[PDB]
RNA sequence: AGCUUUGCGCAGUGGCAGUAUCGUAGCCAAUGAGGUCUAUCCGAGGCGCGAUUAUUGCUAAUU
């Protein structure tokens, strides 16, 4: 009867909300509300009733004609090599490898009171540069741990500072020098007696993870979180190419020491090899779990690494066009990876595993763990001398290795 | 040796800074003026550090003439002035002097007794001239603490515009100080920034209600204080909530306008009018009509209970019977006619007494009961 | 969308498990809500991680808790509702700021640990 | 005993930076221990950075 | 994308379904629906309810009180029973929780033992793998033995704590991380005499990586 | 394969207290309710209003 009507009321679910009770009675054709009718009123009748019923062209030909002769002059170098005795190479390769394995921390200096999450060599070798996330970038000398020319840095956490390529040896250290990302995407352009920013570079209305000069130092090449990558001509004070590839964000940018080649690592779990001479992707990387937070082309000129959270650095050979081999580097998050500048003499990873590892770029073997520090390994860099090694950590403070 | 040879360092120190700062009140009316503040907010910080440790050495050395002093003034500053104006003659008229401004009435009168009888030797003439000398330092510390609190209170549009809009610039300046800066005191939870500037306050012979305990210097700010006392416990708490709200947001350089400021001080005064607000109308509720038809109650176990209860006993049945020509004897010289009728009396027809029916014993209420588990 | 501040931002997966994570410490007795308490629990080193809205406004209000957090060394996590985080604390009032306390013998430890790895592997 | 008096000598020689390296070499080697961490805290203490 | 409810809450959710279902069933009663509910009785209660009755008949009164207390027991494990879980549902459920989706990824840990001699051990890792769905590797050498597990987090979570803690020469967790796809099968323990034939092994899966750190790291060790 | 922890239901048995149990399209509340003690410490509901045999039903009597 009336009764199991009541029943079936109970188990009829009503909207809590007054405009769509409203809305379902006027669909209904009933009166919205009766005289006196409340809120609660309004759904006890619906539920009776629910019941009853030209830019570009001129920087790739520049780019191309600055690329090519270098890229010809790698292959002779190349060539030499593989004239030089064999015994003579081995020598020095099992030379190297004792150097390596004789690291200790030769140095500790707190960059800032917040995490360190930046550091880079300067085209000397001489001075490094640390990006912390107060907002203040540090240029440090080398050979002892000293603050020499501070920054006022951005107002949100600084991602990456690079020197420029031909800083501190032939161009003035009034013009630009640095180039500084910070997590609201603003970058800004320094000078080594300037603590005020040169220039600020506009556009990235998202955040920018890194930021890295071309090799030839006239573009300046940033990855922003909008999938997108931007080369930026510091001659045209203008960007070039706001390519579109990456299906999330992107994270980390390596250019080709030759620069002909440009390789974006980003938060899509694959890394993609644009060509800077055509703006065509070249070669697509794939094998990669989850985001990948680190990429450097090898002066070789023919092997990329890449770094992600699988723990992993997958080794890839441009030759073959395919991965060679998959090293399992740390046991955490892996961000920083990077070759000998010189030449393919070792590979330097680092990771969230608060630790550092070294291995032969050949034979991607360990040879030497940069145990140490406290907190987490944001970044790396290996001066162009090659004996200089950084790694800045969570731990706020930068240390450096030498062989002893 | 090290207190003495650190007070020479701290007042050069003090006084560069407060060159410093006087530069900077000019130039006000690359060195930027932040930093000022910043180093003005540390000196207030070296300057209490500073002053516990003369008022520790003057409690130390003044202990041999009047030990009893230290426990009826709690203050630091007010144990100073008072054992500058005492010195070592306790019965000087003093009490009479500047120790009305210095202290209260009851504390002036407490410490004159016991002055009465201190049982203290006289101090030595070095030892008095050591006692005069920390006392001047101190006086002299406070006062460079008085200029640094009042150069800070004048630029504190700036440095926490927010949190000026709630308590104003006076109460911000004490609060500031007290937490050791700007970034302490956004590090701090609420009710600790609440107490902040609290004194432990002696009560003579009052209770702790009377001097009020836990009470900073929110508590005796301008809005707090405009409350009736019944609610101003409840503003305080508000107040100083809000307050770590826009220290928070003013730590961080935001709202520099002082819209976060604005609105809390608007949601403040609206709450507070809340409080403020006239209690509603309410009905008078009509005596029940008197009613004869009957009413059908429930048994069980509760019904029987209440039976048990509220039923007669035989201890009472048996004391509602009073023999009839047995002149008993008046058992009660606070109230005559008072009788245990047949308890315990001839005529009663049972051999032995009555036992206590325990089902009539006192219990306490529920409530009361957990008032009593939480006293525990 | 979000406020970029809150950079340490929790994915869906992450801000489910994180929110189970505090539901269980609330069963457990193991939990600090507000803002206030966190700082408190931060203060006296007792707390093993930090979780604290997006939706605060201002969201300064909490950013105080990132510095202290890497003062004191205790991972923290930003989730994208105020509503959700106080549902999970066992209160209808929306949280901003949760702690998770530490507590010898809990049966959660082996969760909070690997909650504890899986946000101090995702701020960056 | 012999790494906090090495780093006590790398303090008084004037090169800090060592000594923050020297222990954390050797909190490293000996995880877990109070007398190192005590000194790595009053290092920094001791140079100011509280 | 859940939302939890507050202990108040959950107190007026089970009040209000408590009475709805009491005002149903007094509706019903009211109505002549239902039989109106007898006195609850019990051997305690057996004189306050039938006094008038326990007297005249006391074995025919206990016999009825007896009967409607086993009659409500009976209908206490009637509805426990009833809604139980099937001893095979049983390993349904259990054989599912334990299945974690590797579609999204494979966590892979790497385990180098220095002596795996032991019988009783082997078994131990076999079985547990198996159960735990750790699809894997083991390989045996002189000093060098490669336990590659790969599966669910946490599955590789419980098989990392019993080798830490459960089982005992040392046992050294090599590297633990992820990759797109598995790459070995169940359970066989290879034993492998030379080092050539373990790393082609290794290369028949696309894993010779794993075994090349295992045989580094070891190294490292034997010279340390 | 067992064992076991927490929370939520559903029942069974048992104990205790009826000066208390509910209701909140009323208000306030972890952006802090409320603080006699321990206050640079405590951390959750409070208040107002309404219902009542200090939860509410049937059953049996007298009526």
């Amino acid at each position: 009867a009336e009764f199991e009507r009541r029943k079936r009321a109970r188990q009829i679910n009503v909207s809590t909300d007054d405009s769509e009770v409203k809305a379902c009675l006027r669909a209904l054709g009933e009166p919205i509300t009766l005289f006196g009718e409340g809120p609660a009123e309004r759904r006890e009748r619906l539920r009776n009733i629910l019941s009853v019923v030209n830019s570009l062209k001129v920087a790739r030909l520049w780019i191309a004609n600055y690329s090519l002769p270098r890229a010809m002059k790698r292959l002779e170098e190349a060539r030499l090599h593989k004239e030089i005795p064999e015994t003579t190479r081995t020598s020095q390769m099992q030379e190297l490898h004792k150097s390596l394995r004789s690291l200790n921390n030769f140095c500790s200096q707190i960059g800032d009171d917040r995490p360190i999450s930046y550091c880079h060599f300067s085209p000397n070798s001489k001075m490094l540069a640390t990006a912390c996330w107060s907002g203040l970038c540090k240029l440090w000398s080398v050979p002892d741990c000293n603050l020499l020319h501070t920054l006022r840095g951005h107002n949100t956490n600084v991602g990456a500072i690079v020197f420029h390529p031909k800083s501190t040896v032939s161009l003035d250290p009034k013009d630009v020098n640095l180039a500084s990302c910070a997590a609201d995407g603003s970058v800004k352009l320094w000078s080594l007696d300037s603590d005020e920013p040169v220039a600020d570079i506009e556009g990235h209305t998202v955040r920018v993870a890194r930021v890295m000069w071309h090799p030839s130092g006239r573009f300046l090449g940033t990855t922003c979180y909008d999938r997108s990558w931007r080369l930026w001509d510091l001659e045209a004070q203008e960007e070039i190419l706001h390519q579109e590839g990456h299906s999330m964000g992107v994270y980390d940018i390596a250019f080709h020491q030759d620069g002909s080649l440009a390789g974006t690592g980003g938060l899509d779990a694959f890394g993609r090899v644009w060509d800077l001479r055509t703006g065509r992707c070249i070669m697509f990387l794939e094998g990669h779990l989850k985001e990948i937070y680190g990429i450097n082309f090898s002066p070789n000129g023919y092997h990329i690494a890449t770094g992600s959270g699988d723990n992993t650095c997958k080794v890839w050979d441009l030759r073959q066009r395919r991965c060679v081999y998959t090293i399992p580097a740390h046991q955490n998050l892996v961000t920083g990876v990077k070759f000998e500048p010189i030449h393919g003499n070792f590979l330097l990873t680092g990771a969230y595993d608060n630790t550092a590892k070294i291995w032969t770029h050949p034979g991607w073997s360990p040879l030497k763990t940069l145990a140490g520090h406290e907190g987490k390994v944001m970044g790396l860099d290996i001066s162009s001398d090659g004996q200089l090694i950084a790694t800045c950590s969570y731990d706020r403070t930068f240390k450096l290795w030498m062989a002893e | 040796a090290k207190l003495w040879d650190s007070k020479m360092f701290a007042e050069i120190m003090m006084k560069i800074e407060e060159y410093i700062s006087k530069q900077a009140k000019a130039s006000e009316v690359a060195a930027p003026e932040y930093r000022v503040i910043v180093d003005a907010n540390n000196l207030t910080v070296e300057i209490e550090n500073e002053l516990n440790i003369i008022h520790k050495f003057i409690r130390d050395k003044y202990s041999k003439r009047f030990p009893e002093l230290e426990s009826l003034v709690p203050n630091a500053l007010d144990y100073i002035r008072t054992v500058k104006e005492l010195g070592n003659s306790l019965d000087k008229c003093k009490n009479n002097e500047n120790l009305q401004q210095i202290l209260t009435n009851a504390t002036i009168m407490v410490v004159s007794v016991t002055a009465s009888t201190t049982q203290g030797q006289q101090l030595s003439e070095e030892e008095l001239e050591r006692l005069e000398e920390a006392c001047d330092m101190a006086l002299e510390l406070n006062a460079s603490k008085h200029r640094i609190y009042e150069y800070v209170e004048s630029r504190m549009s700036f440095i926490a515009p927010n949190l000026s809009i709630i308590i104003g610039a006076s109460t911000a300046a004490k609060i500031m100080g007290v937490a050791g800066g700007l970034t302490n005191l956004s590090k701090m939870p609420a009710c600790n920034i609440m107490l902040l500037g609290a004194q432990r306050k002696t009560l003579s012979g009052f209770s702790s209600t009377s001097v009020l305990p836990h009470t900073g210097y929110i508590y005796h700010s301008d809005i707090v204080q405009s409350l009736p006392p019944d609610l101003r416990r409840k503003a305080a708490r508000l107040v100083a909530a809000k307050c770590t709200l826009a220290a928070r947001v003013d730590s961080f350089h935001e709202s520099t306008e002082g819209k976060v400021g604005y609105e809390l001080k608007d949601e403040i005064e609206r709450k507070f009018d809340k409080w403020q607000e006239p209690p509603p109308v309410k009905q008078v509720k009509p005596l029940p009509a008197p009613l004869d038809g009957q009413r059908k109650k429930r048994g069980g176990r509760r019904y029987r209970k209440m039976k048990e209860r509220l039923g007669l006993t035989e201890i009472r049945k048996q004391a509602n019977r009073m023999s009839f020509g047995e002149i008993e004897e008046d058992a009660y010289q606070e109230d005559l006619g008072f009788s245990l009728g047949h308890l315990g009396k001839s005529g009663s027809g049972r051999v032995r007494q009555t036992q206590v029916n325990e089902a009539t014993k006192a219990r306490i209420s529920k409530t009361l009961q957990r008032t009593l588990q939480k006293q525990s | 969308d979000v406020n970029p501040k809150a950079y340490p931002l929790a994915d869906a997966h992450l801000t489910k498990k994180l929110l189970d994570l505090v539901q269980q410490s609330c069963n457990y007795k193991q939990l600090r809500k507000g803002a206030n308490e966190a700082t408190k629990t931060l203060n006296r080193g007792i707390s093993e991680f930090i979780v604290m809205a997006a939706d605060a406004e201002p969201l300064e209000i909490i950013l105080h808790l990132p510095l202290l957090c890497e003062d004191k060394n205790v991972p923290y996590v930003f989730v994208r509702s105020k509503q959700a985080l106080g549902r999970a604390c066992g209160v209808s009032r929306p949280v901003i700021a949760c702690s998770v306390t530490i507590k010898e013998g809990s049966q959660l430890k082996q969760q909070i640990q690997s909650i504890q790895q899986s946000i101090e592997r995702l701020l960056v | 005993p012999l790494w906090l008096l090495l780093s006590r000598l790398e303090e008084k020689i004037g090169q800090l930076t060592r000594a923050r390296a020297i222990l954390e070499k050797s909190r490293l080697k000996n995880p877990k221990n109070p007398g190192l961490w005590l000194e790595s805290v009053r290092l920094e203490y001791r140079a100011g950075l509280k | 994308l859940g939302v939890y409810l507050t202990k108040k809450e959950q107190k007026k959710l089970r009040r209000q379904t408590r009475r709805e279902a009491q005002k149903e069933l007094q509706e019903k009663v009211r109505l002549g629906l239902m039989p109106p509910p007898e006195p609850k009785v019990r051997i305690s209660n057996l004189m306050r309810v039938l006094g008038t009755e326990a007297v005249q008949d006391p074995t025919k009164v206990e016999a009825h009180v007896r009967a409607q207390m086993a009659k409500r027991q009976k209908a206490h494990e009637e509805a426990n029973a009833a809604r139980k879980l099937t001893a095979e549902q049983r390993k349904v459920k259990k054989i599912k929780k334990l299945k974690e989706d590797i579609s999204q990824g494979v966590h892979i840990s790497v385990y180098r033992v220095r002596n795996l001699s032991n019988p009783a051990k082997k078994f131990k890792i076999e079985a547990n793998a198996g159960q735990l769905y750790l699809t894997g590797v083991v390989v045996l050498h002189k000093d060098v033995n490669v336990v590659v597990v790969e599966g669910g987090p946490k599955a590789q979570k419980k098989f990392k704590r019993l080798m830490l803690h459960r089982i005992k020469n040392k046992c050294v967790l090599v590297w633990e991380g992820t990759a797109k796809d598995r790459s070995f099968g169940e359970m066989k323990f290879k034993q492998c005499p030379t080092e050539n034939m373990a790393r082609e092994h290794f290369k028949k899966h696309g894993a010779e990586h794993y075994w090349d750190l295992a045989l580094s790291e070891s190294v490292l060790e034997s010279t340390d």
